[PDB]
RNA sequence: UAAUUGCGAUAACGAACGAGACCUUAACCUACUAAAUAGUGGUGCUAGCAUUUGCUGGUUAUCCACUUCUUAGAGGGACUAUCGGUUUCAAGCCGAUGGAAGUUUGAGGCAAUAACAGGUCUGUGAUGCCCUUAGACGUUCUGGGCCGCACGCGCGCUACACUGACGGAGCCAGCGAGUCUAACCUUGGCCGAGAGGUCUUGGUAAUCUUGUGAAACUCCGUCGUGCUGGGGAUAGAGCAUUGUAAUUAUUGCUCUUCAACGAGGAAUUCCUAGUAAGCGCAAGUCAUCAGCUUGCGUUGAUUACGUCCCUGCCCUUUGUACACACC
């Protein structure tokens, strides 16, 4: 003890980090918010948090449990 | 022992259903003005010579 | 003028030093050179019944001379070839260790090698000249 | 002949006998012409080489194999039948022996023996799969080397002969169209199948 | 330069340990005709009989002949170390042997009766014609015969 | 035990090869 | 085969269009000229462009070309 | 004194290679600037499926580690995360 | 049926035939005569005693000899 | 005193062959031994080639010290043959005039078996699915 | 064109994803910054042959110098350059010339949209629901089994030998791994046919193992076309090693037993340059056990530089009663 310390930092531009905005969606789904507007809300957040693009995707049992996967995305991404 | 002698001067194209053979026109190398077109087996280039005897039958496209 | 082993042909050198050592007849071979095959790697013993140990000893001397020092270990790898494992694949296996050691041991009661520091034997001053001299003769194997 | 020499030995079978004419191992390239023609500049016997081993890069464009000595591609065509593959060293040794055997079976010039071997080796026209066609000056040489090295290779397998003799054997053999030549045995008996079918 | 003539001294078709060995094979290998002798044994049993290995069986006259037979029957008494021998630590006597030409299959068949009789695993499998060194059977040893 | 097997006849190898192999051993692709 | 992508083509025409008097028919000169009058993020790109520009150049000076 | 230096960032540890190379000798002490050692590549090869089914497809991850040896209170002149730093006498 | 070791009902052939060949090698012998080969190698080695054969090159596997000097 | 030398190398695929060439009288040694002794020895002519192709005599006010590492028994001899050919023109550049240099340089390249350019060929990397880089494992379909 | 790659044609014009670019790795740098954990030259010290001064060695710093070889930072370098031939004289294809390099430079990493009831709950303290939860389908202990053998199938290893086997000798890689509350990689000495044993040693490693003196291979010999000294399956006997424990043999060693196999039917796999093929090697696994895999280097070619005949895919045209889409 004493040879180990921690510090803190508020996040800079909490929209431009996709783990802050990963649990973003874990949590308002833990508040049950409707899948589409749930996703559409976080992408409409990190779109004009100053990101060239953004895409949020989720797969599973939306509509009573046949498995689907809807994807929500705005802006510009590359993949290559 | 009638043996020809024919240098090519151009390679008309690609015959054989599998692309096996080319065609070429040749000059008979003693009386140079006769020129005949025939097809080959190996890789050929411009100006190579060949040895045959079938100094007619002038063959053409082939399935 | 100025003969050094490094200027001789490898094989015929060692093939003549094996005869100089058999002639000189005072290099101490052990009592089992009739019964052994020089590596688990091999299948048959060397069909040069009597000679073979002299060949080996000679070739060794010639090797430690051009190296700096050579331990019994490294010699076992040099001489060991590939084993034939039957219906399995051939991998490299070393040479007998008592053979190699007993020649390196019997090569200092002749004065040709001597226990270098860092381990292993090294060449000797006597050895250095014996070979530097024994080269010049088969060197002049031209009249 | 400029018999110069420096500190190191520099022996005298070499100091002169190729500085003055830089030939094959001890064998001369001059006045050995490619008697048969229309196969010249495809058989390379006129850019002298000593050992049938180069850092060759012959297989990048189609016909760089042409400017390859007929020898070093005759030696390549040996190390085959895969347990032999990639042993160029053994192959050069095989040939250096064969050239000596032919030179004491017929006290000719031995690379004339080899080119005079492949004159009548490769077909002058051939069968193919539906009628006859004609053969290119390079699938003459190439199948020629093939059918003969395969003849000398298969002649020695279970027979007490070596592979220097069988090679020299199948070489003067097809070097006088002798009809004891696996090469011309296929070659004599697959052209007449070429003028017959049509 | 052993071009030498070797007239009718050259003993054709010799016989030994109730066997026959062709006189035309080099000695060290001509010996391996005999169940019990391998190339490594027949190398040194011939070294201890002052045999000129360079030669072969029709040669190597009858004194060198029983000069090797005896080194073979008593290898342990001719500077031949024990490891070199095929049957050591016998299991009934405890000496070091080399079972030999007709006696190899005998004391092998004895070794199999040996443990068939004690009804132990190795022996059971030996009796079933099965394979006794733990290998797989599902795939191998097909065409049993 | 083992004596219950060793001299339990009818259980060696020609007691196997005697019988043909069940012809349902080359039959697959459900 | 070696055929030039649109990114290295449209950039070559875009250069010639408004720098013609200050280019010329040598790669190495245009190669170096590019590093100032335009931002490129990779060297092989830079060279690929400078090479097509130059290929264009040698032919525009043997006649005008469509675009 | 000898400073062996080792880090997993080619860029962020020629920082101190540079910030003592002649922070030494604008301050005029020493030479034998950075002696760069073989970059150790730590390769790990493994399949991609976590089950066994599928085309038998392999991956290999590298981890490169650069070390440099340049021969008590420019200790803390040289603090950048991810750059490991030691001494010897 | 070859002849492993010298018979000598088939030896005097070894000098009354060696120049009929202009090429001598272990195989030329076993092909033409019924020498073993094993010692034929030393037939040529020995036959090179006085030089009733001419050495032109020799090698671990191939020996090429030519009708005498 | 420090004898004036230039220094070159020769490369065939893994073999690096350093070569020191100073002003001397005849020493030509690969791996500390006379050049006449390299014994793969079908190829001994492939190490001799540079000397005869250019003329035995320009090697009198010479000396070559070569030692080779890497590759195998044949790639080392090729790294040798051109580690020294690449040095006889570094010594005719540093210490002699030019025209002579680009006369023997051209004497080689009239002939060049990679004799003063590195053969760039190198091993392709293996990939999963076969034993080689293009060799692929075999399979069944049923 | 490898490419929806481009030239063009154009009721389209202008663009985004993918391809390309990008990134890594192998190739050139006598040009920059450099070095006892890398080399090199000289120099002290020194050994041997010579003596004619020289050739070849030993000294971890004797002292100096240096950066060619080596390592790795910062850059340079290729753009298919130049010239010629075909060409809408367009994108481009080909030829020679130089050039380390001119086949997307070689090789890879990445990789769009949409989709399959493909695989995985036996990777997960990822998981819903059913199941079971103390005569437990939780867990732990002893022993057994996953390998059990009339047989069908798949991947392989070893071979049929003379372009070989064996004996001796020559001897050359690269990719890599390695011991703190520790027993890893192990030189060297000694002992043992061997396998192994024992006493020391270096190394948390460009520093010690290690020049990993690997194998193929090369040379010189013995054998000499004979299921032969090719081949090494099965099996008997013994000696060691790991391990609580080796029986149903873990592996290694030694002698003895010497099978099928004399080029493999119908059918069929992979392959275009340092490639195929051969050869070994490290790493994964691992107390022990590789005939497996992942990579490395050594030796190193024949044939192609084409076609759509065959299988497969792509685009277009076309038919359609299919849309759970020809299962
Ligand atoms: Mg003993
Ligand atoms: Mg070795
Ligand atoms: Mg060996
Ligand atoms: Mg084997
Ligand atoms: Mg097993
Ligand atoms: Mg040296
Ligand atoms: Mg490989
Ligand atoms: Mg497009
Ligand atoms: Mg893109
Ligand atoms: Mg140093
Ligand atoms: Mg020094
Ligand atoms: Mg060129
Ligand atoms: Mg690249
Ligand atoms: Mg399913
Ligand atoms: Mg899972
Ligand atoms: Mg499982
Ligand atoms: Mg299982
Ligand atoms: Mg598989
Ligand atoms: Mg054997
Ligand atoms: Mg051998
Ligand atoms: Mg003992
Ligand atoms: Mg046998
Ligand atoms: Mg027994
Ligand atoms: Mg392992
Ligand atoms: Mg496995
Ligand atoms: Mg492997
Ligand atoms: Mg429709």
């Amino acid at each position: 003890p004493g040879t180990i310390v921690l510090y803190a930092e508020r996040v800079q531009d909490r929209g431009l980090s996709a783990v802050a905005q990963a649990e973003s969606m874990k949590f308002k789904l833990l508040n049950g918010l409707a899948i589409r507007r749930a996703a559409y809300g976080v992408v409409r957040y990190v779109m004009e948090s100053g990101a060239k693009g953004c895409e949020v995707v989720v797969s599973g049992k939306l509509r009573a449990a046949r498995a689907k996967a809807m994807k929500f995305a705005d802006g510009f991404l590359i993949h290559s | 022992t009638p043996v020809t002698l024919a240098k090519v001067i151009k390679v008309l194209g690609r015959t054989g259903s599998r692309g096996g053979v080319t065609q070429v026109r040749v000059e008979f190398l003693e009386d140079t003005s006769r020129t005949i077109v025939r097809n080959v087996k190996g890789p050929v280039r411009e100006n190579d010579i060949l040895v045959l005897m079938e100094s007619e039958r002038e063959a053409r496209r082939l399935r | 003028p100025g003969v050094s082993v490094r200027d001789v042909a490898a094989q015929d050198f060692i093939n003549a030093y094996a005869s100089f050592l058999q002639r000189q007849g005072k290099l101490e071979v052990p009592g089992y050179v009739d019964i052994v095959k020089t590596s688990s790697g091999n299948e048959m013993p060397p069909q040069d019944a009597e000679g073979w140990f002299y060949k080996r000893a000679a070739s060794v001397a010639r090797h430690i001379y051009m190296r700096k020092q050579v331990g019994v270990g490294k010699l076992n790898k040099l001489y060991g070839g590939a084993k034939s494992r039957g219906v399995r694949p051939y991998k490299h296996i070393d040479a007998s260790g008592s053979i190699n050691r007993k020649v390196l041991q019997a090569l200092e009661k002749i004065g040709i090698v001597e226990i270098s520091p860092k381990g292993g034997r090294r060449i000797s001053e006597n050895g250095q000249r014996d070979l530097d001299r024994i080269a010049a003769q088969t060197l002049e194997e031209d009249e | 002949f400029t018999p110069v020499v420096l500190a190191t030995p520099i022996p005298e079978e070499v100091q002169q006998a190729q500085t003055e004419i830089k030939l094959f191992n001890k064998w001369s390239f001059e006045e050995v012409e490619v008697k048969d023609a229309s196969l010249v500049d495809y058989v390379q016997v006129r850019q002298p080489i000593f050992v049938a081993h180069t850092a060759g890069r012959y297989a990048n464009k189609r016909f760089r194999k042409a400017q390859c000595p007929i020898i070093e591609r005759l030696t390549n065509s040996l190390m085959m039948n895969g347990r032999n593959n990639g042993k160029k060293l053994k192959a050069v040794r095989i040939i250096k022996h064969t050239l000596d055997i032919i030179n004491v079976l017929t006290d000719q010039n031995p690379i004339q023996v080899v080119v005079d071997a492949i004159t009548n080796t490769g077909p002058r026209e051939d069968t193919t799969r539906v009628q006859a066609v004609d053969v290119s000056p390079l699938r003459r040489v190439n199948q020629a080397i093939a059918l003969l090295t395969i003849g000398a290779r298969e002649a020695a397998f279970r027979n007490i002969k070596t592979i220097a003799e069988t090679l020299a054997e199948e070489l003067i053999n097809a070097a006088k169209g002798s009809s004891t030549s696996y090469a011309i045995k296929k070659k004599d008996e697959l052209e007449r199948v070429a003028k017959s079918n049509r | 330069s052993l071009v030498v003539q070797e007239q009718g001294s050259f003993q054709h078709i010799l016989r030994l340990l109730n066997t026959n060995v062709d006189g035309n094979i080099k000695i060290v290998y001509a010996l391996t005709t005999i169940k019990g002798v391998g190339r490594r044994y027949s190398n040194l049993v011939c070294k201890k009989a002052d045999v000129d290995l360079h030669k072969r069986a029709g040669e190597l006259t009858q004194e060198e002949l029983e000069r090797i037979v005896q080194i073979m029957q008593n290898p342990t008494h001719y500077k031949i170390p024990a490891w070199f021998l095929n049957r050591q630590n016998d299991i009934t006597d405890g000496k070091d042997y080399h079972t030999l030409a007709n006696n190899v299959e005998s004391k092998l068949r004895d070794d199999l009766e040996r443990l068939k009789k004690i009804r132990a695993h190795r022996g059971i499998r030996h009796f079933w014609g099965l394979r006794v060194r733990g290998q797989h059977t599902k795939t191998t040893g097909r065409r049993r015969a | 035990g083992n004596e219950g097997a060793i001299r339990d006849k009818t259980a060696g190898r020609r007691n196997n090869r005697s019988k043909d192999v069940t012809d349902s051993a080359t039959t697959k692709k459900s | 085969g070696r055929v030039r992508t649109k990114t290295v083509k449209r950039a070559s025409k875009a250069l010639i269009e408004r720098y013609y008097p200050k280019l010329t028919l040598d790669f190495q000169t245009n190669k170096r000229l590019c590093d100032e009058i335009a931002t490129i993020q990779s060297k092989r790109l830079r060279n690929k462009i400078a090479g097509y520009t130059t290929h264009l150049m040698k032919r525009i000076q043997k006649g005008p070309v469509r675009g | 004194i000898r400073i062996t230096l080792t880090s997993t960032k080619v860029k962020q540890l020629e920082n101190v290679s540079s910030n003592i190379v002649k922070n030494a000798e604008q301050h005029n002490l020493v030479k034998k600037g950075p002696v760069r050692l073989p970059t150790k590549v730590l390769k790990i090869s493994t399949r991609k499926t976590p089950n066994g089914e599928g085309s038998k497809t392999w991956e290999t991850y590298e981890m490169r580690i650069h070390k440099r040896y340049i021969d008590k209170r420019i200790t803390q002149i040289t603090i950048e995360p991810g750059v490991d730093v030691e001494v010897v006498v | 049926q070859h002849a492993v070791i010298l018979d000598q009902e088939k030896y005097d052939r070894i000098l009354k035939e060696v120049p009929t060949y202009r090429y001598v090698s272990v195989s030329v012998l076993v092909d033409r005569l019924k020498i073993g080969g094993s010692l034929a190698r030393i037939a040529l080695r020995h036959l090179e005693k006085e030089g009733i054969i001419k050495p032109i090159s020799k090698h671990s596997k191939q020996a090429i000899y030519t009708r005498a000097t | 005193s420090a004898v004036p030398s230039v220094q070159t190398f020769g490369k065939k695929k893994s073999a690096t062959a350093v070569a020191h060439v100073k002003a001397g009288k005849g020493l030509i040694k690969v791996n500390g031994s006379p050049i006449t002794l390299v014994e793969p020895e079908i190829l001994r002519f492939k190490v001799y080639e540079p000397l005869l192709l250019v003329g035995l005599d320009k090697f009198s006010n010479i000396d070559i010290r070569v030692r080779v590492t890497g590759g195998g028994h044949v790639s080392q001899v090729y790294a040798i043959r051109q580690a020294i050919a690449k040095g006889l023109v570094a010594y005719h550049q540093k210490y002699v005039d030019e025209q002579s240099k680009n006369e023997l340089k051209k004497a080689f390249t009239s002939y060049d078996r990679t004799l003063l350019i590195a053969d760039s060929r190198r091993p392709e990397p293996k990939k999963f699915g076969g034993k080689g880089a293009r060799s692929r494992f075999q399979k069944s379909y049923r």
